[PDB]
């Protein structure tokens, strides 16, 4: 009689289809998904320091729009800019806006230090009805609108040395009045030319008088500029009018900070990977949620699923 | 598949083997039985866990990057930003596709290999006392009770004990 | 006696050499080429909508050089720019030419809508002998050269609202005369300053009087600028001279359109992949014809041949 | 090559086999003949067609991109445009080179595997009625006419029919 | 490892074999000896040298590129320069990691394959004159002096010379 | 009795650990390193033509700072810029400095050809105490500081045709005086406007009078500009003051030249691959020395070691 001894292997009733080099559909006993394709829809507040911009863009928080006073001196790993954000101060533009936004985002701080600029001969602290702070006429908190004093505006030649061990970021502006009347009323003379310089840089800007389409009933504009001043260098501001002066400097840091546009709510939860759609788990190597990411994230791919076999070929009875 | 056992000379798998991936069924004087082989099972699992250890929980931290969505038309600089990103994504997508295809081919082959290795080991162990029936089964030409089958599965089978009996049965007329 | 039974495999007398991981030259029974290395030399007119620029650059077609009147309002998937193209109108430059070319190419349309600008107080429709249209003095078809009326040029402050549901692309210019005489003859006053604005942008340009080297006997120049106006925004043009005014706007679309430089003839044939060398078949995954492509194309690689084995090792008798 | 049959223990291929990739030659009482094996041939072809289906007719559509040739010197922005493209091309060129090398190694190995699998199947089928001569050939130790050879090629050979005859021939002096 | 010889049925390697990678040890009437097998050794070495020829001394010339370190903060253009480079480096780093992992898996497998091929060749050569003991060793059932062992290693062993002697020894009681 | 014949393989007492697809640590009999991780620390002078900048930046050598006179007309494959380099002439800036540096670096030559510009009516060869050459007051060797002649500075309208078969690179500047006094003393009239043009380009620059922080005791500045003139085109310079004129042109070539920042010493040795850390061997496919490379170099990777198995699994007794 004797015996029979058979060698064999398992199988399952519910196998899964995977791709191989030689076949786009082969059934295996088990597989695991390598593409993260879902989010809960919330940006987790931990473990990255999240700063929700709410009604404020980063640049509005920087300049000091009256809706952004709560942001003073705050730091972030990720600044979250909302699509509903809007400006409610004097209408402005920033040539190279994208670059200023980027460099502030990357620095990760709105830390600001006031300095005592010598503005002898002009009226400081100009305000406007286009920039209401607690029902009073106001202006950007970090900027100083200088006007004539007793129908005189003498030439300004004002210095500020950097005797710190770090770089300083100065934000300043040029006022473009709507009319020649406005020019005279504010600065008591014809528009000139503003020159801001250091030992290693110079920027000159020409005020351009004229009507622009009204924004919150204002046909004039401010154009915003910036200057970095290195240790042992010196800021020099030379103006005969139209100067929206700095009140001090921002600290500029380096590190891991950034900015993201998202309307996702912030949640009390812990996740290392943030996308504009919300935080996502980061166990998987790939994801198809968003090309925009911050933190320890799976790599973005076009595939919505990639199944890795974790068992042998399934050969059912 | 490249070794020829799984989906090859082994006609099918066993849905009733739930305590291992590879193993043995027998018929003898005392009945029909099944037992998993732990060493081959663990060899396959270890290799697959090796792949997983290299793919799961290994992400890369990135922080400030470039913009990837744009509200206004700009021309040259934006064209370059978009092209850099599209280039990157296509390269990563290719890497992912290839990685999974190659790894899956290899998983199917390594699991086939472990089945073949267990079959070959068993064949050699049996020496002149059995013949390969071609379907992963051996005809054993001697009385082989439960303890004897157990000795085969545990690597303690002494072929010399049974060889005279087996040769007489094999090489008769 | 018995029998002999031999197992074996085929071989061929004309095998082909391929590369492997362990050997740069192994002979197999058959292989297939994975790199497309040839074109017929023609750009197929199908299935992409091809627009042959002939003597016209895209920007000349946009502005309305008199050789480009046949291009009005045409659309394309691919605009083909020829190396023989040349301008034959008033000499101009476009700061950021590459960007204007790109954004129009990508939009894929020259659809133009005339608008009724209020130019009261000046002479419209200025022409030049440098821009001949049917033996008559002419000018760019989409631009309006404004000059003095009865030796007066009053300040222009002209508005055009966008009450459409789409964005408008405005093309305009500043005239730089060759001499102070020309300035007076044309605009009846000293050169000023042009400001074109919207609620979200402002551009001011200063005319710069002076001789440039003559081009088609003209030492003056026009500099071309553009402005996009979003729905519910408003174009404002403010000038006291030197304004080459828009006549209306171009529609700006998004989609799959582009531009290519090529001297390849256009053929009546059907091919999905276009290169500057002509259309190429797209069965293969790779190609070494040109890094410049449009459509469903193989990927550019440096290799001129990559042979994929499609048979076993060839082991001849 | 990794299995050891093609360009290994099989001395060479057969230029005269034109109706399949693998098969059988025999010599018996009725002559010398050749027949292709369709199942092994189709197994190899199917795998190779699987590779082709993943490489041929699968292109990617791209439309407006960046400029890649330049008529004037410009400096920083043009340096970046050129570097992005050169980077991309080198990465794709590497992918192509590696893809073809790996796929070709695998094709040579899978075709070798199919030859080995057919040999092993035939060996098992013959049981104690034949011996492996080491060169892909079996010495069959019984009269095996055309129908008998056919039964081997078709998987219908009953080894028990011939076993007494074969054992007597094999194990004589 | 996928073939099952090296780190499988061969219990361990031989530190005392210094003139080849594969070979033979024997015990017979005249003593215990060792000899390297040159053909299998050279087959493995050739394949590994093939890999090296494709990786070593093959660099790519690059000249003027983009800047990769920056003394001042600039914003958009510098963000793009940095991202292009970081993207490139991560893609190359991935390629390198994968290349080495795949090549090493393949080297281990091809060397295992060469061991298995030599074992199989030797098994076939011995015909009915020996039995496989399961550990890479053959019990040879006839007097096999140094010249006889040499004939096996050189492929000149005539199994028919010894077959009567061997069968008598194998199939006794 | 019979015999025993055992098949086997070698092993070594000193195996090495490598990574595989299924195991991060497996011992093999031998391996080779694929990542170059060291340099000797010297930049080999062969086989690339190396030009050590020593105290000079490329741009200082271009303009002709008095420490850089030894650099005249030199060529390079790789220009090496040292961190200790400093300027010692009239303080200047270059808008788009990075681009000028890049295009000169890539051209690979400082070959300069003097041309006879017609500067009738002004004083040539202005010098300064801020630019000492052999104890005498001097100026940039390739630039020509024009000032009034007998308190007159007539309008300049100066031409230079390119009748060569190659392109010409012109370097020129605008002087921004510190005060209105300086403006008058130098140019005898109020600051104007400089226009440099060709048939295909125009650049106009406005001098901006004012104090900047003093650099080597100088509060004025020069701003540097460049113009490429193609064969059969013509350079036109139009100025009424403040012009720092070219003395001729640089040849502009194309080829394999570049620039690198490094403080590594130059050695008498032969190596194809240069990094800022020194030359490195290029046998290996990868390297982790520096992302910055020039020549036939291994590719930069993040890994500091990648071991390629060159032997079987090591299975010791
Ligand atoms: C099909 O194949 C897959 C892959 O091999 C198998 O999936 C694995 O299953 C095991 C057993 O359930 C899992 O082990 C458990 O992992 C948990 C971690 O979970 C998260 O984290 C990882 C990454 O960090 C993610 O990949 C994962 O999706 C989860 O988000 C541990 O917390 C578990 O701990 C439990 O058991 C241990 C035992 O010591 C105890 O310490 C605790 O008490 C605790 O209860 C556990 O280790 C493993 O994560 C799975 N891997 C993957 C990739 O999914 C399937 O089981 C298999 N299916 C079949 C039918 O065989
Ligand atoms: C060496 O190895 C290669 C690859 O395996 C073999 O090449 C294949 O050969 C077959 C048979 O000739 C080809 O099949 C035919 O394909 C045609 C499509 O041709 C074009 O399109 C593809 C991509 O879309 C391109 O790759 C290709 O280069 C062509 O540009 C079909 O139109 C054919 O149809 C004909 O037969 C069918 C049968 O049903 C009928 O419907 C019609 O009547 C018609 O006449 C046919 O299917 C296949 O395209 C080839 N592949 C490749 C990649 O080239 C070689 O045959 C092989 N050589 C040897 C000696 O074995
Ligand atoms: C572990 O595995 C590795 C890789 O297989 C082996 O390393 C090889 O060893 C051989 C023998 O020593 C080396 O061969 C020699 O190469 C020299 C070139 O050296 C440089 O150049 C290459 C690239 O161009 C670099 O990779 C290398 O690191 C060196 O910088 C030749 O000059 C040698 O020539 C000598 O012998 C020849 C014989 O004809 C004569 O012409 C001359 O007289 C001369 O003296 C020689 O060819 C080979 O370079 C090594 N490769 C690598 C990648 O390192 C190890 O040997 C091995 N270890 C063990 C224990 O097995
Ligand atoms: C140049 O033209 C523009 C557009 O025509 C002029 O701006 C417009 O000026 C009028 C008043 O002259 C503004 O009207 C005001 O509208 C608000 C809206 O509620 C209303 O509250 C006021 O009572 C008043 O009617 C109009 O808004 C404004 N339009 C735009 C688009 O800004 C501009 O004044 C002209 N410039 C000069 C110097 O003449
Ligand atoms: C500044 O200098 C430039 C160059 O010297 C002056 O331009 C030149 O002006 C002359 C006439 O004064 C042009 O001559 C004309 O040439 C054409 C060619 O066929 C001919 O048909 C006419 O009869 C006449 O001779 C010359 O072309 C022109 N050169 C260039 C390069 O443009 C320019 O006029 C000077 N500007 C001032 C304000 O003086
Ligand atoms: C605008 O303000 C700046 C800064 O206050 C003025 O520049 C400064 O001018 C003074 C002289 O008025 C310079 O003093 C000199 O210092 C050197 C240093 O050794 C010394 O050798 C001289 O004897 C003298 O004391 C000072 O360096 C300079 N400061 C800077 C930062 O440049 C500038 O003159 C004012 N502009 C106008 C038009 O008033
Ligand atoms: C994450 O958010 C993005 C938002 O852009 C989603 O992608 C968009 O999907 C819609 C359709 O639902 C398309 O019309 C857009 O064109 C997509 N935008 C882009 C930029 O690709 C994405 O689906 C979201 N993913 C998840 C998982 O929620
Ligand atoms: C397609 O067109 C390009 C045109 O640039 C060809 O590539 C050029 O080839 C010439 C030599 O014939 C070289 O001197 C140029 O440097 C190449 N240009 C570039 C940008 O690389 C290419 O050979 C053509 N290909 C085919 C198949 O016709
Ligand atoms: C080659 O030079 C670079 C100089 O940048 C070295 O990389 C730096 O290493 C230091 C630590 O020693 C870090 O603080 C810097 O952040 C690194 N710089 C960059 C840009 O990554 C590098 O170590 C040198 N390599 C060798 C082998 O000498
Ligand atoms: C500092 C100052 O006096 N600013 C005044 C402004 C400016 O004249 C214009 O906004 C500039 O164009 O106008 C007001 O009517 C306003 O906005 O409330 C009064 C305000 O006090
Ligand atoms: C609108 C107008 O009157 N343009 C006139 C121009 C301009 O004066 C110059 O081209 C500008 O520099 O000059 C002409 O001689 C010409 O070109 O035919 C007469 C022409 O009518
Ligand atoms: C050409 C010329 O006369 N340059 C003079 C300059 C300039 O006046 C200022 O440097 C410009 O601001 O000043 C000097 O004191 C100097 O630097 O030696 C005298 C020198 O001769
Ligand atoms: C099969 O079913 C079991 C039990 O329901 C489940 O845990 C497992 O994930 C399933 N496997 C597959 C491959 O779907
Ligand atoms: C700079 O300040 C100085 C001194 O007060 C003055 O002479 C000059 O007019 C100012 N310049 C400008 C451009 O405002
Ligand atoms: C075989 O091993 C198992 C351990 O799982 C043991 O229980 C059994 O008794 C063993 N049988 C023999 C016959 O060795
Ligand atoms: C070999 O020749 C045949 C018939 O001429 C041809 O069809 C086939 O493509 C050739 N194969 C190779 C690999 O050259
Ligand atoms: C703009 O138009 C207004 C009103 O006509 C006028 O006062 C002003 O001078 C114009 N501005 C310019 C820069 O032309
Ligand atoms: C084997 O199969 C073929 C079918 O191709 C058939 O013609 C032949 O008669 C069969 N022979 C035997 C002996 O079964
Ligand atoms: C086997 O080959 C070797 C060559 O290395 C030779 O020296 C030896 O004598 C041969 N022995 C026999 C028995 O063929
Ligand atoms: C082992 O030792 C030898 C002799 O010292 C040496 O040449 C070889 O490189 C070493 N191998 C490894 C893998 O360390
Ligand atoms: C250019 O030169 C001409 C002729 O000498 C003169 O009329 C004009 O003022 C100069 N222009 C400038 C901007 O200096």
């Amino acid at each position: 009689p004797g015996a029979t001894l058979c060698l064999g292997h398992h199988a399952v009733p519910n196998g899964t289809i995977v791709k191989t080099i030689t076949n786009d559909q082969i059934e295996v006993t088990n597989a695991t998904e390598l593409v993260q394709s879902s989010s809960t829809g919330e940006i987790c507040d931990s473990p990255h320091q999240i700063l929700d911009g709410e009604n404020c863009t980063l640049i509005d928080a920087l300049l000091g729009d009256p809706q952004c006073d709560g942001f003073q001196n705050k730091k972030w790993d990720l600044f979250v800019e909302r699509s509903k954000a809007y400006s409610n101060c004097y209408p402005y533009d920033v040539p190279d806006y994208a670059s200023l936004r980027s460099l502030v985002a990357s620095s990760g701080t709105l830390e600001f230090n006031n300095e005592s600029f010598n503005w002898t001969g002009v009226t400081q602290n100009g305000t406007s009805s286009a920039c209401i702070r607690r029902s009073n006429n106001s202006f950007f908190s970090r900027l100083n609108w200088l006007t004539h004093l007793k129908f005189k505006y003498p030439a300004l030649n004002v210095t500020m040395p950097n005797n710190e061990k770090f770089d300083k970021l100065y934000i300043w502006g040029v006022h473009h009045p709507g009319t020649d009347n406005d020019q005279i009323f504010l600065y008591a003379q014809a528009s000139g030319r503003i020159t801001v310089s250091t030992k290693r840089s110079q920027q000159t800007v020409i005020p351009n008088i004229g009507s622009r389409p009204r924004v919150r009933n204002i046909p004039s504009r401010i154009s915003i500029y910036w200057t970095i001043v290195k240790p042992g260098d010196i800021l020099l501001i030379n103006s005969t009018g139209n100067l929206i002066a700095p009140r001090g400097y921002f600290k500029i840091r380096s590190g891991k900070s950034s900015i993201m546009r998202s309307d996702a709510p912030i949640g009390k939860c812990n996740s290392e990977c943030i996308t504009p759609n919300g935080s996502i788990p980061n166990d998987k190597p790939f994801q198809n949620v968003n090309r925009i990411t911050y933190g320890a994230c799976p790599r973005y791919v076009k595939q919505n699923t990639l199944k890795l076999a974790t068992g042998m070929r399934n050969v059912p009875e | 598949g490249i070794f020829g056992a799984i989906a090859g000379f082994i006609e099918n798998g066993w849905e009733g083997m739930v305590d291992g991936w590879y193993g043995f069924r027998h018929q003898n004087s005392e009945g029909i039985g099944q037992a998993a082989d732990l060493k081959s099972t663990q060899a396959a699992i270890d290799q697959i866990n090796g792949k997983l250890n290299r793919l799961i929980g290994k992400t890369n931290e990135k922080f400030h990057q470039i913009e990837k969505e744009f509200s206004e038309v700009e021309g040259r600089i934006q064209d370059l930003e978009k092209y850099v990103e599209d280039t990157k994504i296509d390269l990563w997508s290719y890497n992912a596709e290839l990685l999974v295809a190659l790894e899956n081919q290899h998983t199917i082959d390594l699991t086939d290999s472990e089945m073949n290795k267990l079959f070959e080991k068993t064949k050699k162990q049996l020496r002149e006392n059995a013949e390969d029936m071609g379907n992963g089964c051996f005809k054993i030409y001697h009385k082989c009770d439960n303890a004897c089958i157990g000795s085969i599965r545990n690597g303690t089978y002494d072929h010399d004990v049974y060889r005279d009996e087996a040769l007489n049965n094999r090489f008769q007329i």
